């Protein structure tokens, strides 16, 4: 009613794939221990 | 079936869900009027 | 009487009162827009309209909200980066495809303040289609994965959007799909007056080259009706007198039609007159109507006007005329979308088509031979009756809305200081005399005499007045230029030519210490010619990468870079193209695919079975990055080319306009013995190019006062 | 579309009769009633 969020203003969650993160990547980074380390920022999908 | 989840330790939740109106589908609710009831859900439970 | 003004003020803005009182709209300010409503009507009894969404929800008081672009909600064959449930203004996201996947399209997208993304669609494709994919425009919703030949995709907006452009797109025969790239617009996005009359001249511009022998009729209706008002219809009558100037800027007469309507149509000046054609006259009609007759006669009668229309094209019982299958048709119309008489006017135009043949054929559509164009005047704009009645033709526009009437005359006084670069290359009009060099007027005919050698029978490609490109090795230093004859449009004689230029890098004897016989490298020469030639319906020649009228002719916006149309003719896909052949003394076509994607794999390696290429260590060592490769038997059988169609142009067909992209160089297999086309080919019977787009410095160098417009 | 008998004349009926939507204004004469399963059929003659 007056209380809640209302239905207009949510936006749903729409993006519910089976797979994902199709990537190449090259561990460019300088080695340490041999061992080298990328960080990757990844954005997760809708799916629970 | 819509399945609501209330995974919450110890409160009840009152919640009023509501099913948008598509023209290529033929249910109650329609462009001048709102298909939504207002339910309860026990904590750790779900409803259908 | 007038409504009162209590109550209906807005949360951050003002009004102002059209149509006497009878109509407010809001005026919020940049960056802004009224939530939902507009404006109001004023209804007669005291109170206004509702604050009615488009979900018809009554809201109390009104307020300006922001401007948010329209949110991605579905995206395929990648990753877009970051997610948010709307977006502000000057907002950036970012595409990028998964592994194997060629991006097209702008990489990175700027929501603007007109609520629009900047640049291209971005689109992710692995070129496994007939047709490329269509994409998804932000806002949309594409129904349909399937890219293969008679296939269709369906497109839909989201919540309390109006779709712009064709719900429904099907892939026809070339690769190329039917209607054009839809674009969700909302209540209030309109359009700037750059971006109108930007779009306007590069359709128009294609409809009338194509005129070029007096052949085109231009049809002018003009909405009278009460709902736009007295002040705003002479502001009209200024802003028409602008566009018979700049059509006649172009040497070409068109035959002109004034109708003028509201609630009856009346015709001012008609089609059939013997003074119709002369652009002058009409526009001393233009100051002489006067609408006072429509005033009293306040109404929109849509469907009665363009039933006016359609007798003035439409002949009683007069049985083909001799320009039915030659005219080219324009229907400008200015209107507000707001109808309520004579019914649906979309019967009308059907009714045209079908008078035009157009749509009544599978092998010639005849899109090119209407188009209609609808401009929106007020705020007051239904936007989907509009674009049903627009055309809807390839990466092109038709519908516009602009607001307060004064910007649509600043747009037509911008399009006359907008020069558009003509191109008289690649145009083949369909005549009735198809005899060949009609259909290939480029095609040059080379003839060598040598002594006692023979004589050297290859081809090359008319890309100036004074330049005929070519391969180098039908030439040699011994060659001199008393003995080189060129013959260009069927013509028995032979003209005389000044110098052969060829590139500095050739060396065909350059790798005879490596035990390689040939070296076909950089195989490309031009040949100044003597005398200067004409242009005419035989002789024309063939546009070339990274110019001017290359993008206008792709039908992009001028600031498309070199890189940005090498992504555009050659994709990393299997590329429709096709070249010229001597087929009995008569000229024909034979269709190829690029093998460009990974495909270029496979077709490279076949060159081991060349003749003195049998011991040759690398392969990649007599195939340079400056090669293209087609024929074989995946994906299709190529028809191979023969030793006397060498030096001539690789063409690729897109919208009916010939693009050279290549030049015939050299092949592994010769199927063709001068007695037949030999009926069993091998599967590796592969024959290799020479990409143009690697050759630009010394082609720039070369032809530096041609006129063409080289991109920096 | 709504119960109405608010009347006001021309007022309520010539504007929402005025409205783009609105395609077709006749006055007819029921001349036969004919139920049949799906779809039920009123045939009105036209008289203006
Ligand atoms: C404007 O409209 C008229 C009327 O539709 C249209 O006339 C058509 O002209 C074409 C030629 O331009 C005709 O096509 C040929 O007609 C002859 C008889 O005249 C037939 O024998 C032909 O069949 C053979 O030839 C073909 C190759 O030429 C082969 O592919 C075929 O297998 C046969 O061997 C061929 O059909 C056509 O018949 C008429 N149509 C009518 C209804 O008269 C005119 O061309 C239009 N103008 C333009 C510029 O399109
Ligand atoms: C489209 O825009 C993006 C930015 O919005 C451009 O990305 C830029 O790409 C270069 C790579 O040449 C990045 O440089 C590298 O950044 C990483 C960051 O981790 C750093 O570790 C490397 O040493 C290197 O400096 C650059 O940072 C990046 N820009 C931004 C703002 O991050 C992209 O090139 C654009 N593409 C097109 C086609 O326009
Ligand atoms: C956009 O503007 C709103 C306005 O308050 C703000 O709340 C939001 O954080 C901004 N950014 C995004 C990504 O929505």
């Amino acid at each position: 009613d007056e209380d809640i969020i209302a239905e207009e203003n949510i936006v749903s969650r729409s993006e519910f794939p089976e797979s994902w993160l199709w990537n190449v990547e090259d561990l460019k980074e300088p080695p340490k221990n041999g061992i080298s380390t990328k960080l990757m920022n990844i954005f997760l999908k809708d799916s629970i | 079936r819509a399945v609501l989840y209330n995974y919450r330790q110890n409160q009840e939740l009152k919640v009023r869900v509501e099913l948008l109106h598509n023209p290529a589908f033929c249910s109650l609710a329609t462009t001048k009027r709102r298909h939504q009831q207002t339910v309860t859900i026990p904590p750790k439970s779900s409803l259908s | 009487g007038s409504c009162s003004l209590e109550g209906v003020e807005i949360k951050g803005g003002s009004f102002r009162l059209l149509q006497e009182g009878q109509a407010l709209e809001y005026v919020c300010p940049s960056g802004f827009y009224p939530y939902p409503v507009q404006t109001r009507t004023c209804r007669s009894t005291g109170s206004w309209s509702t604050l009615k969404t488009q979900d018809q929800k009554t809201v109390r008081k009104a307020e300006c909200r922001a401007i948010h672009c329209p949110r991605p909600h579905d995206f395929e064959n990648g990753e877009y980066w970051p997610r948010s449930p709307y977006y502000n203004v000057s907002d950036e996201i970012s595409f990028h495809c998964y592994d194997g996947y060629t991006l097209r399209g702008s990489a990175n997208r700027t929501c603007q303040v007109n609520g629009r993304w900047s640049g291209q669609t971005a689109i992710c494709d692995n070129g496994a289609g007939y047709c490329s994919n269509p994409g998804i425009p932000i806002g949309t919703r594409k129904v349909g994965s399937q890219y293969r030949l008679e296939d269709s995709v369906t497109y839909h907006c989201s919540r309390g959007l109006t779709l712009r452009g064709s719900q429904r797109r099907t892939c026809q025969e070339g690769g190329s799909w039917s209607g054009t790239e839809p674009s969700c617009q909302d209540s209030f996005m309109y359009d700037t007056p750059q971006e109108v009359a930007e779009a306007f001249l590069s359709s128009l511009t294609e409809t009338i080259e194509g005129v070029d022998a007096g052949s085109m009729n231009i049809y002018l209706v003009l909405d009278g009706s009460g709902s736009i008002g007295a002040s705003n219809f002479t502001g009209a009558k200024k802003c028409l007198v602008n566009l018979i100037e700049k059509v006649a800027s172009y040497g070409v007469k068109p035959r002109y039609g004034l109708v003028t309507y509201a609630t009856y149509p009346k015709i001012w000046v008609k089609v059939s007159e013997a003074d119709s054609s002369n652009a002058d006259w009409v526009t001393k009609q233009l100051n002489e109507i006067n609408y006072e007759d429509h005033k009293l006669k306040s109404g929109t009668n849509t469907k009665k006007a363009l039933q006016a229309v359609y007798s003035m094209m439409s002949w009683p019982d007069d049985v083909p005329p001799e320009g039915w299958n030659r005219t080219r048709h324009v229907i400008i119309l200015m209107t507000d979308g707001l109808h309520n008489m004579g019914g649906d006017p979309i019967t009308v135009i059907d009714e045209i088509r079908d008078l035009l043949y157009i749509g009544k054929d599978r092998k010639n559509p005849r899109e090119d031979y209407l188009d209609v164009y609808v401009f929106g005047v007020g705020p007051l704009v239904n936007q989907v009756n509009i674009n049903a009645l627009a055309s809807k033709k390839d990466n092109e526009q038709h519908v516009f809305k602009v607001k307060d009437m004064e910007n649509l005359e600043d747009v037509f006084y911008q399009m006359i200081d907008e020069s558009q670069s003509l191109s008289l290359c690649g145009m083949v009009w369909e005549h009735r005399k198809g005899t060949d060099y009609h259909k290939q007027p480029w095609q040059a005919k080379i003839s060598v005499i040598r002594p006692s050698k023979g004589h050297e029978s290859c081809m090359g490609a008319v890309v100036s007045e004074y330049f005929v490109l070519t391969a180098a090795h039908c030439f040699t230093v011994d060659d001199k230029e008393h003995s080189i004859k060129v013959s260009v449009g069927g013509e028995k004689r032979d003209l005389e030519i000044e110098v052969v230029l060829f590139h500095p890098n050739y060396n065909i004897n350059g790798k005879k210490e490596a035990g390689i016989p040939e070296f076909y490298d950089y195989d490309v020469a031009l040949i100044k010619l003597k005398n200067k030639l004409k242009y005419g319906q035989t002789i024309r020649p063939i546009c070339l990468p990274c110019t001017e009228g290359t993008t206008r002719a792709l039908r992009l916006p001028p600031t498309t870079t070199c890189q940005q149309q090498k992504e555009e003719l050659l994709p990393a896909q299997d590329i429709k193209a096709l070249f010229v052949s001597e087929e009995e003394k008569k000229l024909t076509r034979k269709e190829v695919y690029i093998k460009n994607g990974d495909k270029k794999g496979s077709c490279e390696r076949d060159a081991q079975y060349a003749p003195g290429y049998d011991k040759v260590k690398d392969i990649s060592e007599v195939v340079t990055p400056r090669f293209l490769c087609t024929g074989g038997v995946s994906p299709y059988a190529d028809p191979n080319t023969c030793r006397g169609d060498s030096g001539g142009p690789l063409i690729v067909h897109k919208r009916s306009r010939f693009i050279q992209v290549g030049v015939i160089s050299w092949g592994v297999v010769d199927v063709c013995k001068n007695q037949k086309r030999q009926k069993q080919v091998p599967a590796h019977a592969r024959d290799f190019h020479i990409n143009l787009f690697q050759v630009l410095p010394w082609l720039k160098e070369k032809l530096q006062d041609e006129d063409l417009g080289f991109l920096a | 579309i709504q119960k109405s008998d608010d009347k006001v004349t021309l007022e309520e009926r010539l504007d929402k009769a005025c409205e783009p939507g609105v395609d077709y204004v006749y006055k007819t004469r029921l001349v036969k009633v004919q139920l049949s399963n799906d779809f039920d059929e009123y045939i009105m003659a036209i008289e203006q």
